[PDB]
């Protein structure tokens, strides 16, 4: 990746409007999973078994309570340098903002806000996180319903149109598009790199494993984001020195 | 109208 990292840094260095696209892989992490996200984290599943969704979240607490890693800081640095103008993410933990990124387009929402499906009461995550931490499943303090849904896009749910539009435009007008930690198997998000490819942007991908979209990237890197990204950023700094 | 789905080739 020595050569690739250098090449990736060279593209970003010259770009005028780079966009980053991140997935679950940005964070390094029986055989089959006890909780199948396509079921417990699907809208049909939630409208039928809300508690299953929360039990699943609790099992993923370490990831939900994870803090920014070097990849998030590297990405925030690239924006600060004016090289990265937008970060499109499928993630819902707000780690990009928590790391310093400003223009973050959350394709799938975030845990920040929640609504009771039955009485429509809205809540802030801060109102349930302490219960959630001790294994208590959030329940509406108004009507007692277990249908307390966070404003995150579940499988089978339409993505927020406002965010989707801006993400599409960023892809349509960027001159460099870098995928970080995304296996690109979640749609419609997975279509954004292709829109950028169609736009003529230079393509870069950093992922632990190869993807079916790999063929369209100008530079491909296999590895952990948290280890790869800072390396790139450091090579970008040198390209912007005296 | 774009619903979230997962698909692997
Ligand atoms: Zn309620």
């Amino acid at each position: 990746m020595e050569d690739e990292i250098r090449k990736a840094a060279e593209i970003l260095a010259k770009s005028k409007h780079a966009v980053v696209f991140t997935g679950a892989g940005i964070s390094a992490e029986g055989l089959w999973r006890k909780y199948d996200p396509e079921e417990v984290a699907s809208i049909s599943g939630f409208k039928r078994n809300p508690r299953a969704f929360w039990e699943f979240s609790m099992e993923m607490k370490d990831k939900l309570f994870a803090e920014p890693n070097p990849a998030h800081y590297a990405i925030a640095e690239l924006e600060r340098m004016g090289i990265v103008k937008a970060v499109i993410t499928q993630n819902i933990d707000m780690l990009h903002q928590r790391a310093g990124s400003r223009r973050v387009l959350e394709l799938h929402g975030s845990m920040d806000k929640l609504d009771c499906l039955d009485c429509h009461e809205t809540y802030d995550w801060s109102e349930f996180v302490e219960d959630f931490n001790k294994g208590e499943i959030p329940r509406c303090r108004k009507c007692g319903s277990y249908y307390v849904k966070p404003r995150v896009v579940l499988f089978g749910e339409p993505l927020p149109q406002r965010t989707l539009f801006e993400a599409i435009e960023e892809a349509k007008h960027c001159d460099a598009f870098m995928v970080v930690g995304s296996s690109l198997v979640v749609y419609p998000a997975a279509e954004l790199p292709y829109i950028a490819k169609k736009a003529g942007a230079k393509m870069i991908i950093v992922n632990a494993e190869p993807t079916m979209a790999d063929p369209i990237f100008d530079v491909k890197i296999i590895g952990k984001a948290g280890e790869v990204l800072p390396k790139i950023v450091e090579e970008v700094k040198r390209l912007r020195s005296e | 109208r774009h619903k979230k789905l997962m698909f692997k080739t």
